[PDB]
């Protein structure tokens, strides 16, 4: 019976609905973070080089 | 001294006839670089340049650069000769009228010249072979043209289609029947004897014989080349019954109008069956003419039979060949017209077939193809032209081809011509 | 090398055409100062399909963005990869459309085509055997759908043989902008049936329920809708661009998707898309593919396929696989869907084939077709566009600048036309 | 006819008893080569 | 020459065709590969019996497998000599018949039959001179049970002049693995008495008993079994298979050991068997032979043979030995217990001798036996028989795919007159 796009949302951690798909997507985006990391592309780590 | 001049036009003519050619100079010892090891039975497909390499009698078109070009680039790219690659500018696009009325001039004449520089050189030239796809704009219509040119040039030579034409159900393009009735007419009096290649019986007996659920166009090209071996062994290789290439032309064509034909080959068998089978002759000739073991999809029991060539190859004995061929005839589900007593022709070779690394066909000591002319073959045209007239009644896409320079009514006297020879082979099959 | 040219105008136009421009860099290997470092050598030999080569090294987009206004090119410009476009290509008004087709196709669009047109005739010309023309741009707009259709008009009767590919943002009724969009949409989409060999559809709100539907993204923005058009748009030309089996180019396309002449609107569609979760826990194979691309909610158009009959429809598989199994999925599923396909042309599937799959993925299929439901689209736009003539609102801003109401009349006339026959074809039985 | 068969290679001996055993049996002593040599 | 092939169906028949290859394969210096490595010229004198010849000299059974389920061939495939076996010949179902016979010869196997058909037929006409067909399977299984006999069934119209012999594992009530039996086996019993030119039944109790007493090992199991199985079949066939004093083929045996022409099921016995601990005291004579051939527990099924009178007695010897002894010997065993001897039939024991014993033993027995000791298993499974059927009970997974009562109610009938006819010949005198 569970439901999308209801109204007033709050953030994935609490399950009111599609919190999963949102708190996937943000493991995601640090996951390439990592990998941006492991491959020494960092704008940052070029920024305190210079 | 005796060799042929070959023909590849179309992506389905080139996709073929590099595999062909990886057969052919894998068995003539000819590694990719182009020299042999050292570690005359070639002229038939290769010519000294003088002091070591060698260079094979073809030429392939395309209107697409990039077939060629990744030929170029391929392994055999010091193999062939870097200007008889020859290449367009832009794709026909399934347009017979662009292939055959706009760019083909500007091509075709180079091409005849290739063609006569390499005649030259050579001495014993026995014929042309031609690897086209009908159901392609440009193959069809370059194939076409070039028929057409070399009648007129060379005249009496024997020329060999093996044309892939369009399977019944399943097939790629929606605009293929246009060219195909186009092109069959346009090869109809140019081509002496035409070869049925479709796709759909391909995939039918590698699916049941081979096990393979995953078939692409490698498989079917490596099929085809062992077809095209296998039947010009003996012009290169000893045998008790030598045959020559102007031997079909005299014993498979009753009439000038019916010289289409379809084959089929056997064993086909991998490797992991091959040690727990017999492979004796009698059972690979009867296993040919099986009706799903036609390379063509066609039933054979629907029609006569008008000729039957037969080519073995390794260690055949015609005690045993005889023999298969008695009990062929004494069977009864084929059936021969009363007017043709005497309908084979066998020939023997002492070759054994050659198998190349990686392929899914076993290492094979006895093997036979064979080529067919039956009356049942009026089936395919009949559909082909079913599926035209449904909608052509409605005139759908005759405004691509009128706007190129294509005028409106060679739909008609193509319809007529089919018509008339699809009436010419069921007449023929009356008895006497 | 059969190479096309790029030309974008107005916003949308350019922002489709600079997110379109990231991606073909991306899957060649290009950084934004221009500079090759891919892998591959597969990705040079075709490099001047899309991309011209200059002094230092460097590769440059031949596309050329044009508008009445400079803060969308300004915005472009300093966006990301905007340094890869010439200046020159930058053609710009400094008064504006104010979503008016008039002003945009009659008093200033006139005096600034000339600019244009001579750049896309110089560029033309640059080439060695240009293939084609491809357009980008909405009909909701003044600037786009006013400047957009001229420039068109005008190749077009410059250049008669070469085909014309035009990627159209219709108006959406549910999800609306501007009170006046169906008039200037009439009046632009009057003059594609002379001039366009092909139109392809987009709709906005079909965009919308594709993304909040299938990717199950929680607060989509214009990126996510520019980014599936540039995909879509993207995956036709690959077979010019990279080797495989069967190679097919646009002309192809157009022989074998075109019944008559004036039946060259299309609507497209992508596939695998998939939502953040399944995207490992799924396998991708054909028969996947096959099943979901015929899907109705699959559609970027908001026309709904189901409620008419196909004419032609073609499917481009990227990746390596095996022809025989293609072939099989195509036959089986025209077979089980016969009420969906027109009876009196046979085999009207086009299946094509290229050897290199997508950044990330293995496996992709890119569908165009041509159905008889498209059709409800123009009903719904000459309905709007009736309903607000009848009462004369608003037509004194087009008036006043050489315009009359008998134009529009042969416009909606035209409009009635085209719906009548084909939708007449719906119902042709042999 | 349905010979050679179940009788493949096989040098000196007595055979396997199907067949002409008896026949290519003489003929391999006298000579190498009971049948057909290979090509 | 006289040849004859090997067809197996179920998972029973399929164990027993496991080792009783390899028994053959090794007696005939044959390697898992199919390289004959023997030493004898003998051993290759008659390979045709068993094997056929392909390309390259290797060797191959001409037994076809079959079942309703894959998964045993796929384990058999992997153990020992599992490679000789042709991969062509593997029939196997997709379902699987679940010990119901309706299923197993009805629904599913009216179905299966055409491939399995076809190939023996291929066998059949493939071999130069065809002797007859034997069988391996069990009475208890479905699948077995009911395609088995159904091939029965069909092979024997198609070869009414040709022998036949079936292999029946019949289920014993003390070691019950099933609760079917008594249904399944009382069908495939009626319609294996009136087409089956021999049937010999083994009992697995009486292998264990057998295994337990006499061999004296603590741990018993199915491989010893099956090896026990495969040594007393191929006593059976080397007087076939090798020269001897005195040959006599299955026909021969046929022919002197059935008196009326359904009076056909056998008891088998092989001798000798010692422990390992004991081998070394006991001597090897014809006399001790003799009685360790003769003896009640040494039979492989578990009817008393002095609980009725021999119909008749065969006993093939291999190895070499004076007859004259054989001769003496048999006449002693027949007129010391003419008490269980029939006596208007004298003189009812073959006797035949082989030259070649089996590899490790300078002497071997094998005894078969038709008797009036049958008529209780028969008796027994009636019982068990009509206590499933007076109530009704496990009756309609039968009658739902196609059957009905009066298939069951004939088929006990028949037994049941099998029953009585049997016994009738046990009092009757001269
Ligand atoms: N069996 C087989 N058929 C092929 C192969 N390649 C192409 N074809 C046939 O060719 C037909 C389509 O034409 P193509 O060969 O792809 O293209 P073309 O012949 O060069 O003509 P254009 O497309 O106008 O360039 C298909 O229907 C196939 O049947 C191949 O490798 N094997
Ligand atoms: N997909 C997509 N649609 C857009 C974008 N920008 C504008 N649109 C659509 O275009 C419509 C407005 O068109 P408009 O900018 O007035 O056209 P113009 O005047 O010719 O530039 C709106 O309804 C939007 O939905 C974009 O970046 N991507
Ligand atoms: N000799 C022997 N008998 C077996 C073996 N496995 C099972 N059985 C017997 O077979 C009976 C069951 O037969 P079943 O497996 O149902 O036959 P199926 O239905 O054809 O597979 C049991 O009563 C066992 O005693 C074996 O490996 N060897
Ligand atoms: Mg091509």
């Amino acid at each position: 019976m569970h439901n999308y796009n209801v109204d007033r949302k709050y953030q994935y951690n609490c399950r009111i609905g599609n919190w999963s798909e949102e708190w996937e997507l943000d493991e995601y985006k640090m996951k390439e973070y990592l990998k941006n990391k492991e491959k020494q592309k960092l704008v940052s780590t070029d920024k305190e080089d210079r | 001294m005796r060799e042929v001049i070959s023909i590849h036009v179309g992506q389905g003519g080139i996709q073929v006839g590099n595999a062909c050619w990886e057969l052919f100079c894998l068995e003539h010892g000819i590694q990719p670089d182009g020299q042999m090891p050292s570690d005359d039975a070639f002229n038939t497909f290769f010519s000294e340049t003088g002091a070591g390499k060698h260079v094979p009698r073809a030429v392939f078109l395309d209107l697409e650069p990039t077939v060629i070009d990744e030929v170029r680039t391929g392994t055999y790219r010091q193999l062939f000769h870097p200007e008889q690659l020859i290449s367009g500018k832009e794709d026909a696009a399934n347009n017979f009228a662009r292939g055959h009325y706009t760019i083909g001039k500007e091509i075709v004449d180079l091409c005849l010249d290739r063609i006569r520089k390499l005649a030259d050189n050579c001495t014993g030239l026995q014929g042309f072979l031609v690897f086209n796809s009908v159901g392609g704009g440009t193959g069809s219509g370059l194939g076409s043209l070039l028929l057409e040119r070399l009648s007129v040039d060379y005249g009496k030579k024997s020329k060999l289609g093996f044309t892939i034409y369009p399977s019944p159900q399943v097939s790629t393009a929606v605009v293929e029947p246009y060219n195909s009735i186009l092109s069959t007419h346009s090869l109809l009096e140019h081509t002496d004897v035409a070869v049925m290649l479709d796709n759909e019986a391909i995939y039918d007996i590698c699916r049941r014989n081979l096990d393979i659920e995953r078939p692409t166009y490698t498989n079917l090209n490596r099929l085809i080349a062992q077809v095209i071996s296998s039947l010009t062994a003996s012009l290169r290789f000893d045998g008790a019954l030598n045959v020559d290439i102007t031997e079909f032309q005299t014993n498979l064509v009753p009439y000038p109008r019916i010289h289409f034909m379809l084959s089929s080959y056997a064993p086909i068998i991998s490797a992991e069956k091959a040690y727990h089978e017999q492979l004796s002759v009698a059972e690979i000739t009867n296993s040919a003419f099986e009706p799903a073991n036609m390379m063509a999809k066609c039933d054979p029991r629907h029609g006569k039979y008008m000729a039957c060539s037969m080519m073995y190859r390794g260690d055949v004995v015609p005690k045993d060949v005889n023999a298969s061929i008695a009990t062929i005839k004494t069977k009864r589900t084929i059936q021969f017209v009363d007017w043709c007593p005497t309908g084979f022709k066998v020939g023997i070779n002492y070759q054994p077939p050659t198998v190349v690394p990686g392929g899914d066909l076993a290492k094979v000591m006895r093997a036979v193809c064979m080529i067919s002319n039956s009356t049942a073959i009026a089936e395919v045209f009949s559909r082909l032209d079913h599926k035209f007239d449904l909608m052509y009644a409605k005139r759908a896409f005759v405004h691509w081809y009128v706007g190129e320079g294509m005028e409106e009514g060679e739909f008609s006297e193509a319809r007529e011509d089919l018509a008339a020879l699809e009436k010419d082979y069921e007449e023929v099959g009356i008895e006497t | 090398m059969r190479e096309i040219v790029h030309i974008q105008g107005g916003q949308c136009g350019n922002q489709i055409g600079a997110k379109f421009w990231e991606v073909i860099s991306d899957e060649h290997g290009i950084d934004p100062t221009g500079t090759y470092h891919g892998d591959s050598d597969l990705q040079l030999e075709r490099i001047n399909v899309y991309y011209n080569e200059a002094t230092g090294g460097r590769y440059v987009p031949r596309a050329i963005l044009m508008d009445l206004e400079p803060g969308t090119m300004d915005s472009v410009r300093a966006g990301p990869f905007g340094q890869l476009f010439r200046p020159d290509n930058f053609v710009f008004g400094q008064t504006g459309a104010g979503n008016n087709w008039a002003k945009g196709h009659y008093t200033e669009g006139a005096e600034l085509i000339d600019s244009v047109l001579d750049v896309v005739r110089k560029e033309a010309e640059g080439c060695d055997c240009l293939q084609g023309f491809q357009i980008t741009h909405s009909l909701g707009g003044g600037t786009g759908s006013g400047m957009g259709t001229l420039l068109i008009s005008k190749v077009r009767e410059e250049y008669p043989d070469r085909i014309m590919e035009t990627f159209s943002v219709v108006p959406s009724p549910k999800v609306s902008d501007t009170v006046v969009e169906p008039y200037n949409a009439t009046l632009s989409v009057h003059q594609l049936v002379e001039n366009a060999d092909e139109c392809m559809v987009i709709d906005n709100e079909a965009l919308y329920d594709i993304c909040f539907r299938t990717l199950k993204l929680t607060t989509p923005t214009y990126g996510d809708l520019n980014h599936l058009v540039s995909a879509a748009m993207s995956g036709v030309t690959c077979c010019l661009r990279f080797p495989g089996q069967l190679n097919s180019d646009l002309r192809k396309l157009a022989v074998n998707l075109i019944p008559f002449p004036r039946l060259h609107f299309f609507m497209i569609g992508f596939a695998p898309l998939t939502s953040r979760g399944s995207q490992q826990y799924r396998a991708l194979t054909v028969p996947e593919l096959t099943q979901q691309m015929f899907d109705a909610k699959n559609m970027m158009c908001a026309a709904d396929p189901r409620h008419g009959r196909y004419l032609t429809a073609s499917a481009l598989f990227r990746g390596r696989m095996s022809t025989k199994e293609v072939d099989e999925q195509m036959l089986n599923v025209q077979n089980k869907n016969s009420s969906y396909f027109v009876e009196w042309i046979p085999n009207n599937i086009k299946s094509s084939i290229c050897d290199i799959p997508p950044k990330g993925l293995k496996m992709a299929v890119t569908f165009v077709g041509n159905s008889t439901a498209i059709q409800e689209m123009f009903k719904r736009v000459a309905e709007q566009f009736t309903a607000m003539f009848r009462r004369k609102a608003f037509l004194h801003w087009y008036t006043g600048e050489g315009m009359d109401e008998m134009e529009f009349t042969e416009a909606e006339s035209n409009m009635n036309d085209l719906v009548s026959e084909y939708q007449q074809y719906q119902d042709a039985t042999a | 006819t349905t010979l050679e068969s179940y009788n493949k290679q096989l040098q000196k001996g007595q055979g396997t008893l199907i067949g002409n055993w008896w026949e290519e049996r003489e003929l391999r002593d006298v000579t190498g080569i009971g049948r057909s040599a290979h090509n």
